[PDB]
């Protein structure tokens, strides 16, 4: 590989342990450069968290260890405090890309309330909408915690990455998150397949919801 | 202290041209290198380059080839970043980071505050409101109403659900920016329906920004 990979989300009591794994490839963690980890606490800068795999800069607390061994290197938290709420990634160089590399992120939840799965509801394209030439899947999604979800397309059995706009969590109402995920396509492209699918991930739980052309 | 300063928030047409800035302070503005890192809505980071705050060499990230540039001014402490040649996926806010060194490479200890750059051509225009259901009216599978809201710009629209007079309770969902620099968003009603009733139940869609008001009373036959 040439990137890092994170979980997308890793959840904690107020005052347990949790951990964030960050995936490299040859190229990168098994060509000699250490890992750097950044935190990026709500409308802040990124913050150096943990530099050369394992010091710590003068300001950042002793609950925050880092560790780096073969190719997979992992964060760990001691002690969760509702400060330590954010986003989290790492960064490392690349020999093949002469370049820097980051990772996707993972934000990090401090539990105020129990966790909660999304609820799904996936809706076909309306009839307005085709005589107007276009068609758009909506994949609506609610009331989960914490809020952190990984939406997947896919047209019959193969995977869709292409038109697909996601959308980031926001808190509702009653401190729960929702979101929707939206898979643009043409009329063409719609009758074109037998059905398709919405797929939401949430703390080890995969949900997914089929709509069919031919289904109502 | 160490601190970075970049210029404010920017808005172009695609196509164009932007110029931010990232002042320096603190330190001996030509002793570390200056490295720029963007990252888009719903995407990681992803680093642009550095200049060689010295001599004034620079090494551009491969993926931005001839799009960008990097320049120094050395009596002014301050490093620029021109990006032309500006499309609907350079929407990304805009970071420059200081590069420190340590006993076993390099480092980035601080880092600028960001700023936005925006890639829309839209004028204000009114949102076009559709209604999706899920569910046949056909099963005994519950029902579920939703008015789908898109092509509007600017942000924000105001939806409220109706059953005869008293109002129904809704759920909102967030706005997304599409790569033809409109948005569009959805409403769903909350209550899944057991019946069917027509006319009953409708969607009211509220647009300020072009003073209208588009509300949905029907959902026509499923095809």
């Amino acid at each position: 590989q040439s990137a890092l990979t994170q979980p997308p989300s890793v959840s904690g009591a107020p005052g347990q342990r949790v951990s964030i794994s960050c995936t490299g490839g040859s190229s990168n963690f098994g060509a000699g450069y250490d890992v750097h980890w950044y935190q990026q606490l709500p409308a802040t800068a990124p913050k150096l968290l943990i530099y050369g795999n394992n010091n710590r800069p003068s300001g950042v607390p002793d609950r925050f260890s880092g560790s780096k061994s073969g190719t997979s290197a992992s964060l760990a938290i001691t002690g969760l405090q509702a400060e330590d709420e954010g986003d989290y990634f790492c960064q490392s160089f690349d020999t093949s890309l002469s370049g820097w590399i980051f990772g996707g992120g993972t934000k990090l939840t401090v539990l105020g309330q129990p966790k909660a799965a999304p609820s799904v509801t996936l809706f076909p394209p309306s009839s307005e909408e085709l005589q107007a030439n276009k068609a758009t899947l909506v994949c609506l999604i609610s009331d989960f915690y914490p809020g952190a979800v990984t939406v997947a397309w896919k047209a019959d059995s193969s995977p869709v990455k292409a038109g697909v706009e996601t959308t980031t969590p926001s808190k509702q109402s009653n401190n729960k998150y929702a979101a929707s995920s939206y898979l643009s396509l043409t009329p063409e492209q719609w009758k074109s397949h037998r059905s398709y699918s919405c797929q939401v991930t949430h703390e080890g739980s995969t949900v997914e919801k089929t709509v069919a052309p031919t289904e109502c | 202290q160490v601190q970075l300063v970049q210029s404010g928030a920017e808005v172009r047409n695609p196509g164009a041209s932007v110029k931010v800035s990232c002042k320096a302070s603190g330190y001996t503005f030509t002793s570390y290198a200056i490295h720029w890192v963007r990252q888009a809505p719903g995407h990681r980071l992803e680093w642009v380059g550095r200049i060689n705050t010295d001599n004034g060499n620079t090494k551009y990230s491969q993926k931005f080839h001839g799009r960008v540039a990097l320049s120094r001014d050395t009596s002014a402490s301050t490093t620029y970043m021109d990006l032309s040649s500006l499309n609907s996926e350079d929407t990304a806010v805009y970071y420059c980071a200081r590069a420190f060194y340590y006993s076993s490479g390099v480092m980035f200890d601080s880092w600028g505050q960001g700023a936005l750059v925006t890639v829309s051509s839209a004028p204000t225009k009114a949102p076009d409101v559709f209604p999706i259901i899920s569910g046949c009216r056909h099963d005994n599978s519950p029902v579920v109403l939703a008015c789908l809201i898109t092509g509007y710009h600017p942000t924000s629209v105001t939806v409220t659900w109706y059953m005869g007079t008293q109002s129904q309770p809704q759920r909102t969902f967030p706005e997304i920016q599409r790569r033809d620099s409109y948005y569009m968003t959805s409403s769903q009603l909350s209550t899944p329906l057991q019946q069917w009733r027509q006319g009953e139940y409708k969607c009211v869609v509220q647009h300020t920004a072009s003073k209208s008001k588009k509300e949905i009373f029907r959902w026509p036959e499923s095809p």
